[PDB]
RNA sequence: GGGGAGUGAAAUAGAACCUGAAACCGUAUGCGUACAAGCAGUGGGAGCCUACUUGUUAGGUGACUGCGUACCUUUUGUAUA
RNA sequence: GGGCUCAAACCACACACCGAAGCUGCGGGUGUCACGUAAGUGACGCGGUAGAGGAGCGUUCUGUAAGCCUGUGAAGGUGA
């Protein structure tokens, strides 16, 4: 079987998140966890989150085994924008997009 | 009265992207890209209709020259050789024959040489 | 065995069980055609070259179906000139069996 | 309908031409046309349907006239003043496979066939060439 | 100075063909089996076996 | 006799002209009034 | 914030909630792509992959190759830098 | 451009061939005249900006319509 988790709108760019999630893409969730616990990427403490709840997912709404888990599908998707204003030198306004992402974790032992 | 353009405009957005199918970038995405990419592949198809019937009428005179060179006769010596000697094969069926038919081609150069001299 | 025949205003190299495509020819569907401008008649080292025309060679077919080929577009565009006409085009074509080559 | 060459069912023969003696443009236009396979029936121009060349004595390969001393070959190095000019004759006496390699060259398209097409020319200074398990076929124009 | 052309997507991605990021080394202690940073004090607080930091 | 089988005679009546409505049409892009001058403007009339 | 459970005809109707287009951003698969020069297509065309109709088929990709300097406007004239 | 010199240059003559969307062949569409009181035949046409003339597609609303279709699935959206 295969048992996603979600974090819709996490506060972080989706380019950024994107980088860890490369890096956990088709391992071991034992092996995930200890590269996401020693990354120095703000997005591995965000994703190591999801993915130890989707392995609690696996684990309780399915019954399965850490040990039998590997990463199946990560994928970064594109949030929720905030929009802000910053002022510049000589009256100049700029729009500051504060990016948001989703990020789905999905385990599998198959 | 009033008439909104939002449903037939994308009718005809969505026809010219379908034919901009397999463009790189912008020229099979945006409409405005696509739209020119479409007319030029139109441009260059009308006039490869004509272009084909030249590249393949040069494509079978290039074979049936290296077909009846090695039969000791080139292509121009053949053609006329073809007509002293009333045979209406033409090009496409004679560059079939040269790559094909080599019996049946060197019989027809045989026939062109005989009726040279 | 093959034959070269002319139809259409074009030549095709036939064999006998072939299946063709010609220009659109005003006969029935499953009626028997005999092309009779037979240039080149091959039966395998026996060559028959037609000075235009085999004499006494006959090649029978039979019409299997009328059609229009694939559509084609046909564009004219003027470049700054304000200038544009679109045409389509479907070509009749007569698909028809070789059922029979005699030298 | 029009047959091709499919490019996996070629046939390549070896050839070995003498350039002793033979008039460099001359020599080089039965090459150039050798190795695009234009002698053949099966010519297709977009697939390399022609045969391998081995040239031997390359040295003595000659150009009439005063074509010795006077035909330059020139090419630049990308550096400003760049342009390097050397003789036919002090080519021959320096790189002399390159004289009949640079008029084959010129001969062939200049695409990714036509590359293709001159890997096939194996041009050599002795009497001798290395290619001797394949066997070259004397092609004497 | 600017781009006089936007820079395609394809172009944009090329670039970041360098921006994959790299592993940590990390080692195994043996006096408690815990995953750390290789020639780093364990997370728990021990170096090649001792217990250093003490919590 | 029906209200949806009832026809003015053929040149009864007519479509108006639609400038400015695509190259096909035959009055696209300046509507007939060819390219400058005050004819071309809006609100451009020679006076009587 | 999710995964189940449940409600509901429907939850990818879950409250930023009917439908849910495009730009734009991803993940997966197939093919192509690291000796190669340009409006990126078009004509020809190998191979590979998929599906049946098992090769005169459909779909995807497309090596290699001929030809080929966007569009609008304005102009005597525009690839026009 | 490669290269070319009893030329792959120049002069003269000759016989071939290549070469366009020109011409012919084959199939199709359309305009105008004429014959047709018909279906259709015949001849000649059919590059095009500004511009004139002719013939249409589609969209929203009204009538036809208290009709017809539609939860056994409308409009819209997305593929074939
Ligand atoms: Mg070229
Ligand atoms: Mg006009
Ligand atoms: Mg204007
Ligand atoms: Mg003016
Ligand atoms: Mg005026
Ligand atoms: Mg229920
Ligand atoms: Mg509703
Ligand atoms: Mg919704
Ligand atoms: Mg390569
Ligand atoms: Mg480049
Ligand atoms: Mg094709
Ligand atoms: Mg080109
Ligand atoms: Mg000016
Ligand atoms: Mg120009
Ligand atoms: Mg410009
Ligand atoms: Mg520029
Ligand atoms: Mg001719
Ligand atoms: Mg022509
Ligand atoms: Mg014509
Ligand atoms: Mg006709
Ligand atoms: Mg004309
Ligand atoms: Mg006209
Ligand atoms: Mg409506």
């Amino acid at each position: 079987m295969e048992v996603a988790a979600k974090l819709s709108g996490a506060r972080i760019s989706a380019q950024k998140a994107r980088l860890v999630a490369d890096q956990i893409r088709g391992k071991k969730v034992g092996e995930a966890l200890n590269l996401l616990a020693f990354s120095s990427k703000k997005a591995a403490e965000i994703m190591k989150k999801v993915l130890e709840s989707a392995v609690a997912n696996a684990e309780h709404n399915e019954g399965a085994d850490v040990d039998d888990l590997k990463v199946s599908t990560v994928f970064v998707n594109e949030g929720r924008s905030l929009k802000r204003i910053m002022p510049r030198a000589k009256g100049r306004a700029d729009r500051i997009v504060k990016r948001s992402c989703h990020i789905t974790v999905k385990v599998a032992d198959k | 009265a009033r008439v909104k353009r939002g449903v037939i405009a994308r009718r005809r957005h969505k026809k010219i992207l379908k034919l901009a199918k397999g463009y790189y970038g912008a020229r099979s995405r945006v409409f405005r890209v696509a739209k020119q990419a479409v007319i030029k592949a139109g441009q260059y198809a009308y006039r490869d209709r004509r272009q084909r019937k030249r590249q393949f009428r040069a494509l079978w005179i290039a074979r049936i020259n290296a077909g009846a060179r090695q039969n000791g006769l080139s292509y121009s010596r053949l053609i006329a050789g073809l007509k002293k000697a009333a045979i209406e094969i033409d090009r496409k069926v004679l560059a079939d024959l040269a790559v094909n038919e080599k019996a049946a081609f060197t019989a027809i150069v045989e026939k062109a040489k005989a009726s040279l001299a | 065995m093959y034959a070269v025949i002319v139809t259409g205003g074009k030549q095709h190299k036939v064999t006998e069980g072939e299946f063709l495509k010609v220009e659109k020819l005003d006969v029935a569907t499953g009626e028997a055609i005999d092309f009779d401008r037979v240039l080149l008649v091959a039966n395998g080292e026996d060559v028959k070259i037609g000075l235009p025309v085999v004499e006494g060679a006959k090649v029978t077919a039979e019409v299997v179906s009328h059609g229009r080929h694939d559509k084609v577009r046909i564009i004219k565009f003027r470049r700054r000139k304000h200038h544009m006409k679109r045409q389509g085009h479907r070509q009749w074509f007569t698909e028809i069996k070789i059922t029979g080559i005699q030298a | 309908k029009t047959y091709t060459a499919k490019p996996e069912t070629v046939q390549r023969d070896w050839f070995v031409v003498d350039a002793a003696g033979q008039t460099l443009g001359r020599l080089a236009t039965e090459i150039a046309r050798r190795l695009r396979g234009k002698h053949k029936p099966e010519y297709t121009p977009h697939v390399d349907t022609g045969d391998y060349i081995v040239v031997i004595n390359a040295e003595q390969v000659r150009v009439t006239g005063a074509k010795t001393t006077d035909k330059m070959y020139y090419h630049h190095s990308g550096f400003p003043g760049g342009i390097k000019s050397i003789n036919f004759e002090k080519l021959i006496a320096k790189a002399p496979e390159r004289v009949i390699e640079t008029a084959v060259k010129g001969m062939l398209p200049k695409n990714p066939l036509g590359r293709d097409m001159y890997r096939k020319l194996k041009v050599y200074k002795g009497a001798s060439h290395p290619h001797t398990a394949q066997q070259p076929q004397e092609l004497k124009i | 100075a600017v781009q006089q052309n936007k820079k395609s997507r394809s172009a944009r991605d090329m670039r970041r063909s360098h921006d994959a990021l790299e592993s940590n080394a990390l080692s195994v202690e043996k006096s408690t089996g815990e995953v750390h940073l290789r020639h780093h004090v364990s997370p728990d607080g021990f170096y090649r076996g001792r217990k250093v930091v003490d919590k | 006799m029906q209200l949806n089988d009832l026809r003015s005679a053929p040149g009864a009546r007519r479509e108006k002209h639609r400038p400015g409505r695509g190259i096909g049409s035959g009055l696209g892009k300046t509507g007939g009034r060819g390219h400058k001058g005050l004819t071309s403007r809006s609100g451009g009339k020679v006076a009587p």
